[PDB]
């Protein structure tokens, strides 16, 4: 069964740091490329970051270049997102979402709250 | 659903006519069309056949050259141009719809026909009986014999059975020796093997008295039987 | 010198006819005025030594004008025979001894090895475009009978030079030359020559058809594939027939001799050379237009030297555009003996052109190699 | 030997003749897929489907607005299309990063790898006035290191900041298109708005048909 | 929150289901099928080739007389094929060019189709007016149709790409029932032999065994790890096979309620798109995206055969009801028929 | 947030209804599958090659 159990995240100080994670079970984690997807309160889901199968090719969205860093441990079958210098517009519910096909590059996984290869996600709040 | 023939009457021999068949109620351009006539005190016999798209035309041997069949697919109309008429061409002429795909039911619809009178090898389908007396209720069985085994290689015994009620267009009963046509009630049945054929009306009732014709369809020219008549 | 035995037996025919039409009105002059099919003889006289020139039908005929073959008929009516026979003293120490089957034998072997390798490469290409059934399209059908046309032209050239090899072998040991003179007198010779000229015109017009098909792929966006394919097969095969058989009949009517191969009035060779020149010129026009389209696509692509080089170098043998560098008739290459190297390179490229299209349009086409790889994996 | 099966084979030959006529009308029609996140009521002036005609060339437009947003299974069905007319609101929240990911997923999907994409950037006046009164630089930090290309034609009338943002979005789509591509399909960006954009779709589709016909002769 | 204790309860229920599946998992099908002989190198080969379409063939369904066969292509055509003599019977033009499915009725009278137009259209073949007519135009799904199968002459079950299957009454024209519970697009369904409980494979790697006469998902199978592209019930109706984009087939059992066999291979990195069993239930045929098909042994999990052939990806695959032939249909406009 | 909890309630209802079924042991089910394949191995024309005398796709 495709299971994506997230971890880490909550209230945090603006300017601070955080590292949230996704333990991915039920599939060969190395065959898939992974994404972090976020949903701001009120706004719809938007993409944050991609990491490929070997972890070589890597991508971020515009708004968080340099501030975040994605990594994957294919041995532990888990997906890490290290966030640094978080801003109050970056509060959202975070989602580890795998792209639906093995061994490919294309991804279609930011859909209208219906994409079953995407975990329950963690609330991550930047406030004071 | 609708075929009307036109152009009958009485013609001096040697002359020429054109029988027309206006079709309405079905997509005309995808049907082989047959002309089948009947001498006024005899049984049916086949005249001609134009295919769908007019790319294959067969005639009977007794009209081969004298008649010419064509069709106007925009006008939904069938044409029989009859030249050099004889005394034997005095007949009731019939325009028969007939589609040929797999599992199709050819010879299923028959126009009213026209009377066209003149005033001055093959498969032989041996009909079994001229006439047979019939009361309601029984299982009236009437046979038919071929001069050549109608069982082909592909297992399709090309024997058709036709009811003709008196004064009515001869409608189809059974296609390919075992299959009931559409609208035919269940009481009819067909059986037999090559050169041995049997129509059986088990549980007979009325609106059934007619002449039963036994059409070979293994090869052209399509020959019928002399017909067996039911009675009361 | 440039004289062969073909036109030599033509001149021997002309020599016999004029010498016959002269000696049938000879005055009375003891040998007679007999024609031994090798030398004319006038009204001979008893004890007379006739010293006539060498007969001009020889290949070495211009070489000895100052000499004179001389033969002396005695008063006994027959000259100095070798023995008791009817042969007179026909001694040829004065007329004693360059032909195009020696002067161009290097050129011969290079263009026949070019046509041989092209015939092999095109029959392999025709097999590799017919026997896969995935490669079947309108484009590969145009290529396919283009390949058939190269086969047919190379077979024309093979049958031509091998037939002359057989005829010079069967008349090299002989001098009576009779089947040759009756060969050129025959209509079978003219039918074979007309067939070869048809093969040549069909190859040039199938190059024209390839050009116009690639042009109507690029330019005419609105077209029918079916009707214009039938039209292009007709342009490729029938239009060469449509100007070859008027040429054949007008040469049959008006310059009948030489087995149609003398072309003195240059208009007659001109009416078969012009539509081939029209193919070459229109095909160059299409070559320029297609390379202009490719340059447009490359300068619009949001390093191009390699791609232009590959494009032009794969497009030239497909369209026959190389013949544009000698489509102009200059006739001034007879100064510095560059006419020989010009004829060399033009027959050489015309020979190798079939090989070049068979390797550039089957054997390095990626779709044919994909068909090889996928028919090899499902063969294991 | 085909007793009345001859008439069935004759029926099938008539079927094949009708399908030959349908092939002649099928390949003469250019299927193209309008995919966006109006640009369509400027086309019928001469709900899913559309058949129009430009310079006696049949174009065929299918809109997919009556599906869900899970695109990955029904977009495979357009592999035989000639072009995907991609529409992005050039002043998008950040919907246009979703547009970039959608374009990248179009561009790299293993059945759309022979499909060129006609890229339309609507609402360029909205982006012009937004950067005028401004936004976009907050979403994109890579926009600071960007210079307007010298070959980029300035649209006469608009600000230089409008041009640099405009051609930034265009060249960024081009960078995502050409980061992985074998030359088998290209991207044709334009800028709409109002008048007839369909001439650009005509010219584009002619470019795609010509590049396909050229590289199937190994000329590209 | 109360949503949190509901998710805790759902997690406890997944634990209870996984424990119950583990308790009844004594010996896998690979274990107790070592004592059976394999099948061998099966040289199935192309017998006919139905080369008539203009575009890619997206689906196919055999007749129940094992002779006729509907192919639906995306040139807007749906043409019945007489397989025995490779000649056409009907060539039906459609409304929308994008059909993604077809279905031949078991009575032989109707043919369904449907696609991106969100409509299952039912054409009547046996009309007495000549040409085929669209007999019914069922329009209630909100997404594209992906598969459709006739239960009988009167009622049709469809699956769509809006997470719903649906049982429709054709004579009235609306849904007798729905089947909701998927979380992704339902790419295929497959009926049982007794036509009382079918399965559906979807885009959430979960195959559901539904009940037709009720409308409730009675069993739910989670073995796969990508979008299930095809499903086919086993010929006795106790098991079924699936296949996905994860390059695997999976034989599940209904009564054992879990996955029995995973048909994978190292050289297979392409997703698979069409599965069917042979009449015995021994050869699991499975058409892939690498232009091939594979004849797996449903009990040895070995690649018993490899169907060669097609020049673009196979897209549909169907075994006759007498098990005589296997028809594949690909994106190269060709149907192949294999024995 | 209310559609979410209604979806959550129907998901938990579905899992309660789906957990509460009997399950035949996998050895017995796979024995039934093997017995079905072995009983009907004589009828299928794919693993048993039917000859050309009654294989209707051979011409
Ligand atoms: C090498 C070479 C040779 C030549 N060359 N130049 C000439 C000839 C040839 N020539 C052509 C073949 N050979 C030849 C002969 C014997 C050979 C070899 C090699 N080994 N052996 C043993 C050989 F190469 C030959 O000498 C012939 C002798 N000629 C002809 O006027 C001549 C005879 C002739 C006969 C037939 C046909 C009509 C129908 O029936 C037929 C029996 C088939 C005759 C067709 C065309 C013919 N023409 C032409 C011709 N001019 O060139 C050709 O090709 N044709 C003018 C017409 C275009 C004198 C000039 C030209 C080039 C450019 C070249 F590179």
């Amino acid at each position: 069964q495709v299971q994506l159990q997230e971890s880490g995240g909550g209230l945090v100080q603006p300017g601070g740091s955080l590292r949230l994670s996704c333990a991915a079970s039920g599939f060969t984690f190395s065959n898939y490329k992974m994404n972090w997807v976020r949903q701001a309160p009120g706004k719809g889901l938007e993409w944050v970051s991609d990491i490929s199968q070997s972890g070589a090719s890597i991508s971020y969205t515009g708004s968080v270049k340099g501030r975040f860093t994605i990594s994957r441990d294919n041995a532990k079958n888990t997906l890490y997102l290290q966030m640094n210098s978080l801003k109050p517009e970056d509060t959202a519910v975070y989602y580890c979402a795998r792209c639906p096909a093995p061994f490919t590059r294309d991804c279609f996984d930011v859909t209208s709250t219906t994409y079953a290869y995407r975990g329950q996600g963690t609330q991550v709040t930047v406030s004071s | 659903v609708q075929l009307v023939e036109s152009g009958g009457g009485l013609v001096q021999p040697g002359g020429s006519r054109k029988l027309s068949c206006s079709a309405s109620g079905f997509a005309f351009s995808s049907f082989g069309m047959h002309w089948v006539r009947q001498a006024p005190e005899k049984g049916l016999e086949w005249v001609a056949y134009i295919s769908s798209g007019s790319g294959t035309i067969y005639y009977a041997d007794t009209v081969k050259g004298r008649f010419t069949i064509s069709r106007d697919d925009p006008k939904n109309t069938l044409f029989l141009q009859m030249t050099s008429l004889r005394s034997e061409d005095t007949a009731m002429y019939y325009c028969v719809r007939s589609i040929y795909y797999y599992g199709s039911s050819p010879f299923d619809f028959w126009g009213q026909g026209t009377t066209l009178t003149v005033s001055s090898s093959d498969i032989v389908m041996t009909q079994a009986t001229s006439s047979v007396p019939v009361t309601p209720g029984e299982s009236v069985s009437i046979s038919c014999r071929s001069s050549k085994s109608l069982l082909h290689s592909n297992g399709n015994t090309y024997l058709y059975w036709f009811l003709q009620r008196p004064g009515q267009s001869p409608q189809l009963l059974i296609y390919r020796m075992s299959n009931l046509a559409s609208g035919v009630p269940d009481r009819f049945s067909g059986s037999g093997s090559g050169t041995a054929f049997t129509l059986t009306i088990s549980r007979l009732e009325a609106e059934d008295v007619g002449v039963y014709y036994c059409m070979q369809h293994l090869e052209y020219p399509l020959t019928f039987g002399a017909g067996t008549k039911l009675e009361l | 010198a440039t004289v062969s035995l073909w036109e030599t037996v033509q001149k021997w025919r002309e020599y016999r006819r004029q010498c016959q039409r002269s000696l049938t009105e000879d005055p009375p002059p003891f040998c007679n005025r007999t024609f031994d099919e090798y030398a004319c003889w006038p009204d001979g006289e008893p004890g007379s030594f006739v010293n006539v020139s060498c007969p001009w039908y020889l290949p070495w005929a211009s070489s000895v004008p100052q000499g004179h073959v001389y033969r002396f008929c005695t008063a006994e009516g027959l000259w100095l025979q070798k023995d008791n026979s009817s042969l007179p003293w026909r001694d040829l120490s004065e007329c004693e001894e360059s032909s195009p089957e020696e002067q161009l034998l290097f050129l011969y072997i290079i263009y026949t090895v070019g046509y041989a390798l092209s015939f092999s490469a095109l029959v392999i290409a025709s097999a590799i475009l017919l026997g896969f059934r995935h490669l079947h399209c309108t484009r590969n059908y145009i290529h396919l009978n283009l390949f058939a046309s190269f086969i047919l032209r190379a077979l024309s050239v093979f049958i031509k030079d091998a037939a002359l090899k057989w005829m010079y072998s069967t008349a090299a040991q002989q001098h009576q030359w009779d089947g040759l003179l009756s060969y050129q007198d025959s209509l079978s010779c003219r039918l074979v020559f007309l067939l070869m000229q048809y093969c040549v015109a069909a190859n040039y017009y199938w190059l024209l058809v390839e050009g116009v098909y690639l042009y109507t792929l690029l330019a005419f966006s609105v077209f029918s594939e079916q009707w214009i394919f039938r039209l292009y097969v007709s342009i490729g095969w029938g239009v060469p027939l449509l100007f070859v058989v008027p040429w054949g009949i007008v040469k049959y009517l008006y310059e009948d001799e030489g087995c149609w191969t003398r072309n003195s009035n240059m208009n007659y060779w001109l009416i078969i050379r012009l539509p081939i020149l029209f193919a070459i010129g229109v095909n160059f026009l299409i070559f320029v237009r297609v390379i202009c389209i490719v340059v447009s696509k490359l300068k619009a692509n949001l390093d191009i030297k390699c791609r232009l080089a590959k494009s032009t170098l794969t497009l030239i043998p497909l369209l026959g555009t190389h013949e544009v560098i000698f489509a102009f008739v200059m006739d001034e290459h007879a100064r510095g003996t560059l006419r020989f190297i010009k004829l060399f390179t033009e027959l050489s490229f015309t020979s190798f052109q079939g090989l070049m299209v068979a390797i550039l349009y089957c054997f390095v086409n990626n779709e044919v190699q994909l068909e090889f790889r996928k028919s090899w994996e499902r063969w294991r | 030997l085909s007793a009345e099966d001859k008439a069935a084979v004759e029926r099938s030959k008539m079927i094949e003749k009708q399908l030959q006529k349908d092939k002649q009308v099928y390949r003469a029609t250019h299927r193209l897929l309008l995919l966006g996140a109006s640009g369509k009521s400027t086309i019928v002036k001469q709900i899913f489907e559309t058949k129009f005609q430009v310079d006696k060339v049949n174009f065929h437009m299918f809109d997919v607005g009556g599906q869900r947003d899970e695109r990955r299974k029904w977009i495979q069905c357009f592999n035989d299309v000639t072009a995907i007319i991609f529409v992005v609101a050039s002043s998008s929240t950040n919907r246009l990063q979703e547009a970039l990911n959608l374009f990248k997923s179009i561009w790299n999907n293993r059945w759309l790898r022979t499909i060129s994409v006609i890229l339309f950037l609507n609402k360029q006046d909205l982006l012009a006035e937004k950067v005028l009164a401004g936004k976009i630089e907050d979403y994109f930090p890579e926009f600071a290191r960007y210079t307007t290309p010298e070959d980029a034609t300035p649209e006469p009338g608009e600000d230089p900041r409008v041009t640099r943002a405009k051609y930034f979005i265009r060249d960024e789509f081009l960078r995502i298109s050409t980061a992985s591509g074998d030359g088998r399909h290209y991207c044709y960006p334009h800028f709409t708005c109002d008048t007839e954009n369909i001439r650009r779709v005509f010219n584009d589709c002619r470019d795609i048909i010509q590049r396909m016909h050229l590289r199937q002769y190994e000329l590209l | 929150s109360e949503l949190d204790q509901l998710r805790q309860e759902a997690e406890q229920l997944k634990n209870q289901i996984r424990d119950a599946r583990k308790a009844c998992a004594d010996a896998t099908l690979s274990q107790i099928t070592n004592n059976i002989d394999p099948v061998g190198r099966i040289q199935m080969r192309t017998r006919r080739t139905l080369r008539g379409h203009l575009a890619k063939i997206y689906a196919m369904h055999w007749g129940t007389d094992s002779r006729l066969l509907v192919s639906a292509s995306q040139d807007g055509k749906l043409i019945i094929w007489d397989s025995y003599t490779t000649n056409k019977v009907h060539a039906i033009p459609l409304r929308s060019s994008w059909v993604m499915t077809c279905a031949y009725a078991p009575s032989g009278n109707y043919v369904a189709c449907g696609g991106l137009d969100n409509i299952c259209s039912i054409y009547n073949l046996k009309t007495r007016e000549g040409n085929v007519r669209v007999s019914r135009e069922l329009a209630g799904h909100t997404g594209y149709l992906s598969c459709c199968r006739f239960l009988d002459d009167n009622q049709i079950v469809t699956s769509s790409g809006d997470t719903t299957c649906a049982l429709w009454d054709i004579e009235t024209g609306q849904q007798t029932t729905t089947f909701t519970g998927h979380t992704g697009d339902v790419m295929s369904l497959s009926l049982a032999p007794d036509t009382r409980l079918f399965v559906s494979g979807a885009c959430d790697a979960s195959a559901k065994l539904w009940d037709v006469r009720e409308g409730m998902c009675r069993q739910t199978f989670t073995g796969h790890e990508s979008d299930i592209n095809a499903i086919c019930f086993f010929p006795n109706g106790n098991a079924f096979a699936t296949g996905s984009d994860d390059a695997t087939c999976r034989l599940f059992d209904l009564r054992a309620d879990q996955e029995l066999m995973t048909y994978s291979h190292d050289n297979i990195i392409c997703g698979i798109t069409s599965v069917s069993f042979s009449k015995s239930g021994r050869l699991l045929l499975a058409g892939y995206d690498d232009f091939n098909c594979n004849v797996w042994d449903a009990l040895k999990a070995d690649r018993a055969g490899v169907l060669a052939g097609h020049d673009n990806r196979v897209s549909c695959l169907g075994v006759t009801d007498d098990g005589m032939a296997v028809a594949t249909g690909s994106w190269d406009s060709f149907l192949k028929i294999w024995n | 947030n209310t559609a979410s909890i209604a979806q959550a309630r129907k998901l938990v209802e579905q899992l309660k209804m789906e957990a509460n079924i009997d399950r035949i042991k996998v050895s017995k089910a796979a024995a039934d599958l093997m017995a079905y394949c072995e009983a009907h191995a004589k009828e299928d024309p794919l693993l048993t090659p039917v000859p050309a005398s009654e294989n209707p796709f051979r011409e």
